[PDB]
């Protein structure tokens, strides 16, 4: 997907994601801004 | 029920005094007919359908506290009324011959 | 950045008697209508309007007169001595003991 | 009660509006599309009013910690974005209408 | 003398509109040069007189217009003058009263 | 210069457009009048005639328009809305 | 410096000023000797107002135009030479069908 | 006493402008509000726009010259609906804006509803 | 009862009409509180209400404000400040 | 801390005790520290709000909710409210 490229624009409005970094056992939820059509290896890698 | 003492003036028009003044009542009988908790979207709503039932064409209304216009505005037919805290805008739209 | 034009008086001299006289005025007749004019011009087509509902705002201040401040300093361990006397050495001293 | 009753409401909403309509279509669906999309508009200039007040209500039961399943908290940061694909989808449905 | 004086509003009226047409967006501009224009030169006087002074613009479409203004001085001291302007597309009008200081 | 729209029918060139012309209104001029005049004008001049503009701190609003010539979003304490018709 | 009790206030003779100009320059019709007239007696009645209302060591001059509109631009300015703190000055124009009138009405401390 | 020398200074500013308006100036890195940099002491008393334009204009003859287009356009879009076949022969109809031509907008601005309070000052 | 006022930019028959009203809510009411609240109401009932007013001894005020709507004068050791704000 | 009257958030209580613990560490005129608390109030979170100094005097104001506050430090008081 093309925010691959557009990581920057999360960085901009950043909220969500450090939702997540806070939330632990991090791989039991999903930030759901359409980042949910991601498979389980590029999870893996966001992980990571 | 009787009308209260609302403070209403009429100061921009190049339209004719009497149509502003019928403008003028046609407000009050909106904001009569209006429920208690006046909405100023419900006031534009009300305003046009009244405006396009009695005159031919299309009229454009804004309606507020704190705004400023600037429009392209058809000869004779551009009012702004002062109803208490209202600022009331309408103006006309060429139409085309059917 | 104004006309700052002065002119003096005395002050006796405010109390003149105003002066007012009878007066008419004058009137001169020129330029008659045409409308040949009004033919060569016209109204305007569908116009142009600037509307403003912004009332105008300023900025200002109001003070309060204050009680002013200042500081001052004092000790004593050399007791009640005369204006004159300053007992900060001993030759003075000396020389006053002699005149008591 | 409020919430799962607007969001199912405009689940099967969406779902009658995704129906497909191919070539040389019938004669029978003209009154229905323009009362659809004219509902969505209707409701388009309000409904951001009646937005404003479910946020506060759930910081209000947060900020007393009542205990709430997470994936509730998580539909109605959704619901803001939802809202968002319905409106490319009216004017792209305006255009072929 | 008040010959003198007209004659230098008059060549101020035709140098600051002998050269342009009506225009709505910048009147102003001219209304406020003839406005410092004649006060730099009212301030030069430095003469015991008080200073009554109206300035009109006007758009020519034909309207007609009179000229009409009275007086409550004492002519023996205090006086009045009136210059007209006009082109084909505009007019302008300046009346000036000055008055004795008491 | 963090703009918040949600109201919108015309296309994405022409909103960055619209963007783009009432970031620099407010970076030239000083009255809201005079942003309004100068949106107005510019896109009055660029895509022709008719549009018209509302800027506004406290207004509502029922207008017909045009179709795929609107635009309406809220900037800050700020409200403008554009559109087309004629 | 001048009494209080008799200073210029123009906060009643502007109302005054303004309901009898729109009583009497309601309905007139355009003859130009007919503006002379009416505008001789506005420069009269306004000054015999004034004078009944009796300013103490003041002098006011009024001074009046008057055009015929049809919808047209003008710009009016009025300037003097005066001090802030006893003078005062005030406008007012009308527009009716046929024509325009705009009197301007000047207020002077006589030291 | 009196023969005390007296001074009278006469100036042309207007007491009428006595307040001095501001704007907020909605800089990125100001923030401000910002007095005007000059109101002009000439005093500004009566005002119309004007509506008369000569008929030799350029701008006011593109505009006629406009006008005659669109009532040219509104009858051949009239007569292209009328007689179904000119559509098809590249006669324009969008120009006569219907119902499905046209369409209404309408939009409010959230305000929050004002209330009263009032404090007390403690003595020390 | 003397007063001093020289701080207003603003009708001057519309002053005296403030001054006075502060009269006599300095007559009936001792409190400066209830001073204020008389002032408030009875001068929002008679004029257009967006209005505001401070009684003090000694503090600090200051205010951006609507254009000839602000008016600030003493009553010997106490101070009113009236500024319409909305 | 002494604070008894407010109509803010929590974030905002916060950030008005540090502007005007720090308005007042700087300056001791009420114009100076007002004008400060006005205009970077202002800077911060937009028109149009207003505050008063004082340390005894009698204000009765209108605001909306969430948009009022009332608070001291020592012999000096501070209201804030917005209007317009």
């Amino acid at each position: 997907v093309p925010p691959f490229n557009l990581l920057p624009g999360d960085v901009t409005e950043n909220n969500r994601w450090r939702q997540w970094a806070e939330t632990e056992k991090p791989e039991e939820e999903k930030m759901p801004s359409e980042w949910k059509n991601l498979t389980q290896f590029q999870r893996l890698l966001v992980l990571r | 029920k009787e009308r209260p003492v609302r403070l209403t003036s009429i100061v921009r028009h190049d339209c004719s005094k009497s149509f502003a003044n019928d403008v003028l009542e046609m407000a009050n009988v909106v904001l009569d007919n209006l429920p208690a908790d006046r909405m100023y979207k419900d006031v534009a709503t009300l305003l046009k359908r009244q405006l396009d039932e009695t005159q031919k064409g299309t009229w454009h209304v804004i309606a507020g506290s704190h705004f400023g216009a600037n429009v392209t505005n058809d000869a004779e037919t551009m009012v702004n009324l002062k109803i208490d805290d209202m600022y009331v805008l309408v103006f006309r739209s060429g139409p085309p011959d059917r | 950045t104004d006309v700052t034009y002065s002119y003096s008086r005395l002050r006796k001299e405010f109390g003149r008697m105003p002066e007012f006289q009878a007066n008419e005025g004058e009137i001169l007749v020129d330029i008659a209508p045409n409308r040949s004019l009004k033919n060569h011009y016209t109204q305007l087509d569908p116009c142009e309007t600037v509307i403003q509902n912004v009332p105008s705002l300023s900025e200002s201040g109001t003070n309060t007169e204050r009680i002013q401040l200042r500081h001052h300093a004092q000790s004593h361990s050399e007791g009640g001595w005369p204006h004159g006397v300053d007992p900060t050495e001993f030759e003075e001293k000396m020389k006053y003991c002699r005149k008591v | 009660l409020e919430l799962d009753s607007l969001t199912h409401k405009m689940d099967e909403e969406a779902h009658q509006l995704s129906l497909p309509i191919p070539d040389q279509e019938k004669l029978e669906d003209l009154r229905v599309l323009m009362n659809t999309l004219q509902d969505i508009r209707d409701r388009e200039s309000l409904v951001e009013f009646q937005f404003y007040p479910v946020q506060q209500a759930y910081a209000l039961l947060q900020r007393f910690n009542v205990p709430i399943f997470k994936e509730e908290i998580d539909r109605v940061e959704d619901i803001r974005f939802k809202w968002r694909k319905l409106h490319a989808l009216a004017e792209r449905r305006s255009d072929e209408i | 003398n008040s010959d003198v004086i007209q004659e230098e509003v008059a060549t101020l009226l035709r140098m600051k509109f002998g050269q342009e047409v009506w225009n709505p967006r910048k009147v102003d501009s001219w209304v406020d040069d003839v406005v410092d224009s004649v006060l730099k030169n009212l301030t030069d006087l430095k003469k015991p007189f008080k200073f009554v002074v109206s300035c009109v613009i006007m758009q020519r479409t034909g309207a007609a217009i009179s000229t009409g203004f009275i007086s409550l001085w004492d002519n023996t001291f205090d006086g009045v003058v009136h210059v007209p302007y006009e082109n084909e597309t505009l007019h302008c009008f300046v009346t000036v009263f000055f008055v004795k200081l008491d | 210069r963090k703009a918040i729209i949600k109201n919108a029918d015309m296309p994405e060139d022409m909103q960055s457009d619209a963007v783009e012309v009432a970031l620099q209104a407010l970076e030239k001029f000083n009255i809201e009048k005079d942003i309004a005049a100068y949106i107005k004008k510019e896109f009055d001049k660029k895509y022709q005639p008719t549009w018209h503009c509302i800027v506004g701190r406290n207004f509502g609003s029922y207008v017909t328009h045009e179709t795929h010539s609107f635009l309406y979003f809220y900037f800050g304490q700020v409200a403008i809305l554009l559109f087309k018709s004629g | 410096r001048p009494d209080h009790k008799r200073k210029f206030r123009p906060n009643d003779i502007r109302p005054v000023v303004r309901s009898l100009l729109e009583s009497r320059l309601e309905n007139e019709v355009y003859k130009a000797d007919e503006m002379q007239s009416i505008s001789k007696e506005i420069a009269d009645g306004v000054r015999d107002r004034i004078r009944s209302m009796e300013l103490e060591r003041y002098k006011i001059m009024v001074h009046c135009m008057i055009g015929e509109q049809r919808g047209q631009g003008l710009r009016a300015g009025c300037k003097m030479f005066w001090d802030s703190d006893t003078d005062d000055y005030f406008e007012e124009v009308y527009v009716t069908q046929h024509l325009f009138a705009v009197v301007t009405v000047f207020g002077l401390y006589q030291y | 006493d009196r023969d005390a020398v007296i001074e009278r200074i006469l100036k042309a500013t207007d007491p009428v402008v006595m307040s001095t308006p501001v704007y907020f100036d909605y800089r990125k890195d100001a923030r401000t509000y910002r007095f005007f940099p000059s109101v002009g002491q000439t005093a500004r008393h009566f005002s119309v726009d004007g509506g008369s334009v000569l008929k030799d204009d350029p701008e006011a003859i593109q505009q006629r010259e406009d006008r005659q287009r669109r009532e040219h356009d509104t009858e051949l879009a009239a007569r292209a609906e009328l007689n179904p076949d000119l559509v098809d022969k590249g006669v324009s109809t969008s120009i006569l804006k219907n119902q499905f031509n046209y369409s209404d907008r309408g939009s409010q601005t959230m305000n929050n509803a004002m209330v009263e309070r009032c404090v007390l000052t403690d003595p020390p």
